[PDB]
């Protein structure tokens, strides 16, 4: 029940984490 | 996108991983 999903920041967060070293395609800053 | 096809989608952190290096 209650899927996991992002949008918007909450999203940056999770490539935050995967890359976490240099940063990916999506960049709000 | 990857935005569009996870916020409305309950998608994995494959395409997340992807576009990292």
């Amino acid at each position: 029940e209650v899927n996991q999903h992002l949008c918007g920041s909450e999203l940056v967060e999770a490539l935050e984490l995967v890359c976490g070293e240099r940063g990916f395609f999506y960049e709000p800053k | 996108g990857i935005v569009e096809q996870c916020c409305t989608s309950i998608c994995s952190l494959y395409q997340l991983e992807n576009y990292c290096n």
